[PDB]
RNA sequence: ACAAUCUUCUCACAUGAGGUGUUGAACGAAAAUUUAAAUUUAGUUUGAAAUCGAUUGGUGAAAACGGUUUUACCACUUUGU
């Protein structure tokens, strides 16, 4: 059963939200693209019920779909304007070498056929991205963390990953709505921070 | 069987038809759902009409409902009986409203393509609206 | 001059303050000076305002159109004890009666009645340059719509001068509030202006309109009328050039 | 989950431009306007008050098969980068 207050917070985050849409896209048609970096990395942090569908279809085209996904990016205007436009639910910053690697090593999963499918052996690398002279995991991390040539396929073949909070504390596991304390916005390189919490 | 009409007043900001529907839906369905909204502006007048489809579904949902502590207000839901409620109370019921920018639209039919007629079927005898405002002095 | 190439004023007013005078017709206690004002009519060939932008235009004028005496409530970004001591420090508590914080304003004032009993203690209400945008909430039309709107004093650098010299030039201008309209109405006054004074505050004014409510000024402009709060629309002046202008611009 | 992003100042050279945000109802004066209803609008009343009174112009975004139904601030920069 769902209380009425319920339909009326709703509400008034998504008249919240619209009012937001406005201002950020209306006469603020202004992005300070994070600098001295050509990748971001960008999570989902939070989502709501009955989403405005400008919102809804700017989280698919960046791949961020569902909650707790996680997708590297190029730093650039088109990426920030749609970073801009959903702001409140997602945190990204500058991940650095220690965190791409670990993230690629451990919860990196390629698109094989279509499936999820763990990027544990180079065969499935040369043989997916052979053609773009890709054929190790450490070729993954090469493309993804210089922006090389072939990054558009690379991060195409890369599922996104699944940045759950981890409840480990006797505190974490009771408390109620707890998602690490993940802030919203950009946090630059605090989200290597984040990173290494979940790998 | 017999349809029960019931009002809701006092409505928080943001308990709209949507959420009106949704909530009171849980109870039973919900035939005809209309909020009372301003002509000019299309806000929200606070008070609502919901048809349910027995009496006893909107006797139920009226003792549930009546003076609840909801975002600061007592939801005041109370059943009308049938004999004055009137047939086109739910005239409009269902269907979104239509925000008209009546300041847009003045705004275009200020300032939008012309021709030389219609010019002059504007300025018309303007002397004439000087000469009324000269005998009422 | 600037309307037409002439300024039909002086005798226009003159006799709109001889009509006022002239149509004249228990005890009461509470009694004010209070006179009825001098509404100045604009008619403009298009709509100057795309918006209500509610942030009043500080039109300054010569001759204030706020009386001396009203009450002055100061709005200003928290903290509180600073301008509070400012306004005792530059002697404007006989002005600036009660300085109120915006998160204080935001907490204290949350029902509309509260908010339309601070409303109606005070006669007009400054607020700090950097917390206007703030106040279209927290105020809502209880303020912004029954004639109680915020004025713009800049009091970012916080010095008892400049405060003093903003609150001399706030109760010396009169304010208008731009709206999605062709016809819009300016008080230039009361009765108890003379004749030349508001001739001197509606050439101000239109001085004033012309550069920044009507991008193209006179040009823009229509028709002008006189008037207060029941006599009739005075002409002032009217467009000498309106019947090509008219032509020329809906084309 | 009755929690959430309504701005605690900008830019340019003491000066100019900008900030887009307002509960509903009732009373009421006389004014300019626009193409009978529409825009501004004096001055008031009010527990976030309520018991039919809805106005109806325009823009397109998805399902569906060129119609069709769904938006509950889609407004003229006009509903899903």
């Amino acid at each position: 059963f769902k209380r009425a207050e319920t339909f009326i917070n709703n509400y008034r985050q998504r008249e919240r939200e619209r009012i937001r849409l406005n201002r950020s896209a209306k006469n603020k048609g202004d992005i300070f693209v994070p600098d001295e970096t050509k990748l971001l990395f960008v999570i989902r942090i939070a989502g709501v019920k009955n989403m405005p569908p400008k919102i809804r279809k700017v989280l698919r085209l960046l791949r961020l779909s569902r909650i707790n996904n996680a997708v590297f990016v190029r730093n650039n205007k088109a990426v920030a304007q749609m970073l801009r436009i959903v702001e409140p639910y997602v945190m990204y910053g500058i991940p650095n070498l220690h965190s791409v690697r670990e993230l690629i090593y451990k919860r990196g999963f390629g698109k094989i056929n279509g499936q999820r499918i763990a990027l544990s052996d180079n065969a499935l690398i040369e043989e997916a991205l052979g053609k773009y002279d890709v054929i190790s995991i450490e070729d993954i991390i090469h493309e993804i963390y210089n922006v090389g040539s072939h990054f558009k396929e690379v991060t195409k073949f890369l599922w996104p990953f699944t940045l759950t909070p981890v409840k480990h504390s006797l505190m974490e596991k009771k408390v109620k709505h707890f998602n690490e304390g993940r802030k919203a916005g950009y946090c630059g390189e605090e989200i290597n921070e984040l990173i290494k919490k979940q790998v | 069987k017999k349809k029960g009409v019931l009002y809701v007043g006092r409505l928080p900001h943001g308990f709209y038809e949507k959420q009106m529907r949704m909530y009171f839906s849980q109870f039973g369905p919900v035939l005809r759902l209309r909020m009372s909204r301003n002509r000019k502006t299309g806000s929200s007048k606070h008070y609502a009409f919901i048809e349910f489809e027995s009496l006893d579904v909107a006797n139920v949902v009226a003792e549930t409902m009546h003076n609840y502590l909801l975002y600061g207000k007592l939801l005041q839901c109370k059943v009308i009986p049938e004999d004055q409620v009137h047939e086109n109370m739910f005239k409009g019921a269902d269907v979104p409203f239509k925000r008209i920018p009546h300041a847009t639209i003045a705004r275009l039919q200020h300032e939008k393509p012309l021709s030389k007629e219609k010019a002059d079927k504007l300025i018309t005898r303007h002397n004439r609206k000087l000469k009324l405002k000269k005998r009422k002095l | 001059e600037l309307l037409g190439s002439d300024a039909p004023l002086e005798k226009v007013c003159s006799a709109l303050l001889e009509y006022e005078s002239k149509r004249k017709s228990n005890l009461l206690e509470d009694e004010q000076d209070d006179i009825e004002p001098v509404w100045l009519q604009l008619a403009t060939l298009k709509f100057i305002g795309n918006n209500r932008k509610l942030i009043p235009y500080k039109i300054a004028i010569k001759n204030p159109v706020i009386p001396s005496s009203s009450e002055a409530c100061l709005i200003v970004k928290d903290p509180q004890r600073v301008y509070k001591d400012l306004v005792n420090e530059a002697g404007l508590s006989k002005v600036v009666t009660r300085v109120i914080g915006l998160s204080k304003l935001k907490a204290k004032w949350n029902s509309y009645e509260q908010k339309r009993q601070l409303r109606d203690q005070f006669d007009i209400f400054l607020a700090d340059d950097r917390v206007i945008p703030m106040l279209p909430r927290i105020l809502g039309k209880t303020f912004y719509q029954k004639s109680k709107v915020p004025v713009p004093v800049k009091i970012s650098k916080g010095t008892a001068e400049q405060l003093k010299r903003e609150v001399v030039s706030a109760y010396g201008a009169t304010y208008f509030n731009s709206a999605p309209c062709s016809s819009f109405m300016i008080k230039c006054g009361h009765v108890s202006n003379t004749s030349t004074e508001l001739a001197e505050n509606v050439e101000s004014i239109l001085q004033f309109v012309s550069k920044h409510i009507v991008p193209d000024g006179a040009k823009g402009i229509a028709s002008i009328h006189l008037k207060t709060s029941q006599s009739i629309a005075i002409p002032l002046w009217n467009n000498p050039n309106l019947k090509e202008l008219i032509a020329s611009s809906r084309k």
